[PDB]
């Protein structure tokens, strides 16, 4: 990983090519909450459905959400979850998500500096409650990070985003955000292709997390 | 204002204009080409059927004249059709760089293949490079037959030439040049068809050969 | 292993024919239980079959069958074998089969990230009885898994996972789902060619793993 | 609508076209091209025979003139014949890309060959390249024979040369002719099972040059 | 004094002569063009409704001449601002290195693309190289056609040829000359276009190839 | 990073392209003080404003902004953090702002002599207030420090300097002073254009660091 | 089916088809070459101790058509046995790919230099390429003759030409064909003895280029 | 001595003597060459409002010859001008090295330039290469015009020719002329600017290529 | 760095590029004492005049100038202060300067022998009083040493060379001697460019550098 002539990082470049390719996912922010929904391409009945979550808890606070390598996404969730732990096991608690999600975008940014390796080829979203509140961020292949009310990663990304950016209010009720989120991944789909059931999971501030099951999933589709 | 000035090259040659001619070339044009084919080889076929005199030397036949100016006029506007494609993807070339050349790679390949077409199956220019002339007959394939049969016409005429294989001569040149539309007519629509085939496998790179996603700054 | 400017990784394409070229196995889950099978190719009359075997006890409750670079496999299943010791002395148990399988492929997923090595050509099948119940993953030269009712690795995969696409139900009993995979394994090959006795290993909740021996593979056969 | 448009082209010439092609070049082509050469290699014997005189000059053999057309004929089938096995490949070749171009080489390897066949052996361009023409003789090899006869009959008929090796050159030239067409016969048989070797072994990849199975992402 | 003999070719073409070349180019030049080819396909639909006899062989059509003496004014034209443009960019070319050169390059392809309009497009050079001549007709249009017509007068004026296409041959020197034309400024109008772009794309860089800041020594 | 041989480090002026594409920012001194302003490519309501920090403390009274590369630029705001901290411990002050600038770009001027890393593509601006008095600083890729009386980084850079070199004065008031600034930056926008609100800090001899709200920059605007 | 058409071919043309080929040239034919030598040198010397008067234009010596014919009727064998080797190598190269064709490259080395024979030294093609003609003579020698001495025979016919060096060209005409003969026929030998060689040594490659053993995988 | 025979020849011919002519290009040469293209637009003008008949076959135009021996009197100068510059590079070409050619490369691309001049630009070569002639006219203008000009003459005036295009193709050969000298001077001026930026730039590496400076070793 | 066929090795003749770019310097012995004058560029009046000095104090009895890539350079200068002040405390004093210097100049040949490092693109002066006397030193990017009465570094090195080598004389009182490098120093510059208040720096036998003032510097223009 070097400059180009123009300042560029292509391997960066390419390695975001990797994630657009991923099954999209968003985040939303609601009213003392936050959201995840997951979109998968569920292929062959032959899969466990149940297995290979998309959506992985972080802690019962905090959970990610990947798109692009997959095994790549699966270490990174893996440095996650012992990073969160390292926190908690030092100060007995994780007052600022932020702080998480730098540790591992810096992981991520080593892989673009230093020779001898390729970067990761993921996106994630991170969502949580910590003591500042709700919480939503993004973090790529350059360890490139922002705080969100509401984004998306993977394929879909695009019409997601644009839908949010017309239909998203602030401090709308879970069911009303979940409605609103399914109807953003909706908008993405192709030529009469249907959404055959994503993954869901909520938090709200002075609760853990909770992972909707596929009986309450189909209930907004 | 030099935006202004691409801008207006831009909207006055549009993808839009591009697509009209593929669109033409997979269904009328094609047909067309069929059509002269079918045509250059029933006058084959009647050619092969004849035995020459000097009646033949006399009159230049009208079908084969039909037949050469038919495929004349496609070829016309086959052309013109694909210097509206040149000039729909030439405008769009993007700055010249050391990198980011994905997109500008595409534009290139396929502008090749235009000048392929133009230049060597239609054999539209006035003299053909060292590769020589691949294309059975060209553009100015009338003005070709004219001209040999004018050549061996004045030899027949005169006190006229005695010699009985420049009388088969003069058929075997109505017989070739149907023959040659027959080869041309072929060659010209695999090419077509691979021309319809590459524009619309790279269309969007060919409008839009670099994309803007700068996400690593601030 | 670096990204293409498509986002791919083109060593791990090129491990994965490496894999394609290996000898069919698959797996299926059946009532209370889980099975594998695997065709061999048998290319002497020299060599002793009931030796270098394509399905591997892990322990007493954990099996893999390997294709691709048998070189490469022997080492993944080195690994496997200590890794799930280290998990019993740590814990006292193996709880959950899907996180020795994750070691594995994480110590995979490293293979494609680093400069100076390269991939394995190997994909893996695991199947065995855990406290969540009967288990079957498979892994690739990437690290990626997946959980599955039924799956294939090696060159007929395709064919066989067709088959089972169509004619798999669960819930077998143990006999109905052996006949099944014969059967599946047998239409991978496509021209007039006979199966020979090909290796059998199952499990149920309560048991240890068993494998077939040479003559009650014939009865199927 | 772009999807359409390529089905289209593709559901029009599939494997199915080009197969057929291949099965005919193994069997009837091989032996009416054996029928040439040896049609051919009896007309060479009787020239070969042959004592030349004024008389020579008066008349176009027949069997000479009978021979060139076969060629002439098996050619043009054969050229036709390649144009599909052209349109099958090319009608198929991918989104142009860096990377992912195994299948591509393959396309490229096969059309190459298919075009040497074309241009070259059956020598069908209406100029040959810098390359030279290397086939004994072309796909106007009848047209080549009568003007080169003319010439000379011309010559010897009058005030008629009294040349003694320009009566011994009407002979060389009936002979050569048909020398050629032996020569060329044999050239053509390589060239043809070169090609059904290389289509039956690259078949798979010539259809489809690209294998989707992205299983890394998610 | 070195730096005053650079700066003086300099000051004497600025960015401002090219640019000026350019807008006239987008517009009133583009224009002319069309005016031409309307001008030729008029020309041409009146011959490919005639009939031709001897007397077509006693007079130079005036209305062919002046489309001819139309197009060669505006190539006339087209080449001596084309080199404007190219003095503009070579004056630029900076001291030769082996490093720093991503300008120049740029420089390099502009100037490439103005050649291949002068030389190719334009087809202003006394000798075309191995490349052929791929224009269908250039600048020296007018003498290419009277010699080719000349030729044929000749024949038909005499003991004048009683050949039939001889006749059909001086008409069709007269409609390929139009259909020349009509080809001929299509394909112009699109290298005119090509390089609209490509100037107005790189234009910083081709007056400024190098660009200074020094900030890691002191 | 090798020389050409004209002596230049082109893996080094590469990295200087990549901070050109860098949000505009500045730094001026004013009667006994210094302050920072920051434009933002602020785009979407769906981001957390909040959560956008351009302007970093390094301690109470330090500070940096940053243009180019945004992780490659975290990484070494971290760095100084830390290094700023290590100074107090061994100390018990931070005395001279100079050798925490001097020590950040070491760190970066390493990166352009050692194989197997490529250059931060970074520059950066500090600001405080030290034994010396007011300081401001900036530093760029190679490691190249100068110190200013006013200066100016990223894609604005070089309208913001002309504009200063023009108007810019010793001494102004603070309010004086901002307002110079947000005229500077103003400056640097292209064909009507505002501006949306700046971060701006500043901090006074005897004081430490304060960040203007959003309603005090207002005032500004 | 496409195997058993792939192996069809193969077992009409197999290794032992291109051995007997190599097997007759490394014996009858260096020794019909060697022959023709003798011949063609016996003859020069005759024309060497001739002085020539009109008398020789009247009659072409038979003594030269012999050796001249003699030559071609041995390079028209030549020409139809390298084709077998060439058709055994071209139907054996293997599934075009990327890697593993050490052997291959073998194939195509052997395939280049009995195209060298038959296309430069045997100068078997209608016309030669940039590359020039290198043979002293090539397979159309006689006609080459004929030609060549039927254009002086027909200026000191007539009156006939008055010019002593005509007169001396034709005995050079003559001389030179015989000489030419012995050249042509050393360097034919030479590459036949080259190509005996190169297929010996790489016969096994040419027949199997690709040799499995995957015993790597399971 | 072998260093005295060096340092004879380039003290014979310094950076002054290839100063003096870059001096000389810049000033009192590129006004020359502006002066024959408005001699030669004047001539133009003057052709294009004649109407010609046979007398203007009968003499040759003064002023038309008078343009085209100025046009050659330059091309004379500037050719024996580059020819100096050229020497004073040359003999300053240093010792042939694999390294430390950094200069080499600066000498080498100047001369490039400078031949471009001399054989393109100026067309001063009896054979043009494979690139063709890209200049209008070459340095030898008068021969080209009188040739092309006694032809016609000759068959204008005999019975002289009744075809009308061939009278008017003399006043296109006379119009052509004048063309061809507004051309070419205005493409030799952007060659000469060119040199002229191209010595200024880079005379230091040009005179001493390689600078000394061993402090490395004692 | 390797060696060309000649014996050259040329990463270290364009590392020597770099330095010709630099900023003027010299340095002159002169009765019981020694001085160094240093040309800069200053461009601009936002840049603070009295900060990143070319003269730098190595200790109280050696100072050093530099010319070439200023990152490089602080490295150097920071190098050779710490290896004073090691000598210093291992011995008690620094006895002869040579070797300082040469200790410096090891640091430099080793960049030009290994592989993954480029050599420094820096010249220095050294000058000062040991128990030997006064010193004056360069070094180059090959860690070549020489030792000298009076000799330059920089852009202007030839021309001022040349001059002192027609005009210097040993054992000159310290104002003429300053005069003589004042002068030397204006040698170098282009047609109608005049001299903008250089640094000058002193040392005499018995005492500590003295770094002249602005008002002291002027009363030699």
């Amino acid at each position: 990983t070097v400059f180009s002539p123009d300042g560029r990082l292509f391997q960066v470049e390419y390695a975001r090519e990797a994630v657009k390719k991923g099954s999209t996912a968003l985040g939303m922010k609601f009213a003392n909450g936050v959201l995840l929904i997951s979109d998968k391409k569920v292929r062959s009945r032959l899969i466990e459905q149940n297995s290979i979550e998309k959506i992985q808890l972080i802690d019962d606070y905090v959970a990610a959400v990947t798109s692009g390598l997959v095994a790549d996404a699966r270490v990174l969730v893996d440095f996650a979850r012992i990073s969160a732990q390292q926190e908690k096991v030092t100060y007995g608690s994780l007052v600022n998500i932020e702080n998480l999600v730098k540790r591992v975008a810096d992981q991520m940014q080593q892989y673009t500096q230093y020779g001898g390796v390729r970067p990761y080829g993921v996106s994630l979203i991170f969502a949580g409650i910590d003591q500042i509140g709700p919480r939503l961020f993004d973090c790529d292949p350059a360890g490139t990070i922002n705080e969100y009310k509401a984004t998306a990663i993977g394929s879909g990304k695009d019409a997601v985003v644009s839908f949010l950016e017309r239909e998203y209010k602030e401090n709308l009720p879970e069911k009303e955000a979940v409605t609103l989120g399914i109807k953003a991944l909706k908008s993405s789909l192709e030529e009469g292709e249907e959404l055959k059931a994503p993954e869901i999971a909520s938090i709200t501030v002075g609760n853990k997390y909770r992972i909707y099951d596929q009986e309450e999933v189909k209930k907004f589709l | 204002k030099r935006a202004a000035l691409i801008q207006n090259l831009r909207d006055s040659y549009t993808e839009t204009s591009s697509f009209a001619v593929i669109e033409e070339w997979a269904a009328g044009t094609l047909q067309e080409i069929e059509g002269i084919a079918k045509a250059a080889a029933e006058a084959h076929g009647v050619i092969r059927n004849s035995t020459y005199g000097r009646a033949q030397a006399e009159k230049s036949p009208e079908q084969l004249l039909g037949v050469l100016q038919r495929y004349q006029d496609l070829c016309h506007n086959v052309y013109c059709q694909a210097e509206t494609i040149r000039t729909v993807i030439a405008i769009r070339i993007p700055e010249h760089k050391e990198e980011d050349n994905l997109g500008v790679a595409v534009q290139h390949a396929v502008l090749k293949i235009i000048d392929e077409l133009e230049i060597k199956t239609l054999g539209s220019g006035e003299k053909s490079g060292s590769g020589g002339a691949p294309t059975p007959i060209g553009m100015y394939a009338l003005r070709e037959y004219l001209s040999a049969r004018s050549t061996v016409e004045d030899k027949l005429l005169g006190g006229g030439s005695q010699s009985p294989s420049l009388l088969l001569e003069l058929r075997q040149i109505d017989a070739d040049f149907m023959l040659k539309v027959e080869l041309a007519t072929t060659h010209l629509s695999t090419m077509v068809r691979a021309v319809i085939n590459a524009y619309l496998l790279n269309w969007k790179k060919l409008i839009q050969p670099r994309t803007g996603s700068d996400h690593m700054v601030s």
